[PDB]
DNA sequence: GCCCTTCCGGGTCCCC
DNA sequence: CGGGGACCCGGAAGGG
């Protein structure tokens, strides 16, 4: 049923992506389970973790790479949200905070 | 935007200064050397879960990008390959400007 | 199809 | 000189 990002490792990483986090969730199957980065404006960029069904531990983890930011410009630190989200289901999860650096 | 590419894993290490030792930018606008790439093989290789992974295989990822307007070599120098692809619009700055950032001795 | 990964046969260097 | 051993080049097969 409902999505749940209990706890995560980090809310912090550098603009150019690649960093490792380990997110605790609610029950998630392994092939139907999307994390999406994204920005709500008008210019409305989104991106997604880049993980594999293997990095899904037990149902209840997800171990993962954020995506690059849609640019590397930026002279104070920006804040993006993140979701769940099923590939088949629509649903999404409460969002989360995270926060691009710079250099 | 999912299980990232060669040349998106090496913008990467192109944009941490922790990592100038082994892969870094010569200075000429998107011009890049492969220092060490025995380094950069196992980092790529670790990243997409390739405990076998060299620096032999990884240029032949390289060479399939070379008709596809992303990186080509640079003929006659060792290690040195550059993005052919619209880098400014990916990474908000100019080359100059990122090579100051990056501390960057041509 | 895509993007490599794994091979390979062939080419040019340089160095022992 | 003759060989190995680096970089390189792309074709071919195959995986995920």
């Amino acid at each position: 049923s409902n999505l749940k990002i209990s706890r995560m490792d980090k809310t912090a990483g550098s603009v150019r992506g690649g960093d490792e986090v380990y997110l605790l969730c609610d029950k998630v199957q392994k092939d139907d389970i999307e994390v999406r980065f994204y920005e709500d404006d008008e210019n409305g960029w989104q991106a997604f973790g880049d993980f594999s069904p293997t990095d899904v531990h037990k149902q209840y983890a997800i171990v993962f790479r954020t995506p690059p930011y849609h640019k590397m410009k930026i002279e104070r630190p920006v804040t993006v949200f993140l979701q769940l989200k099923r590939k088949r289901g629509g649903d999404v999860s409460d969002s989360k905070q995270f926060t691009y650096y710079p250099l | 935007s999912g299980p990232i590419q060669l040349w998106q894993f090496l913008l990467e290490l192109l944009t941490d200064k922790s990592c100038q030792s082994f892969i870094s930018w010569t200075g000429d606008g998107w011009e890049f050397k492969l220092s060490d790439p025995d380094e950069v093989a196992r980092r790529w290789g670790k990243r997409k879960n390739k405990p076998k992974m060299n620096y032999e295989k990884l240029s032949r990822g390289l060479r399939y990008y070379y008709d596809k307007n992303i990186i080509h070599k640079t003929a006659g120098k060792r290690y040195v390959y550059r993005f052919v692809c619209d880098l400014q619009s990916l990474l908000g700055y100019t080359p100059e400007e990122l090579h100051a950032m990056l501390d960057v001795k041509p």
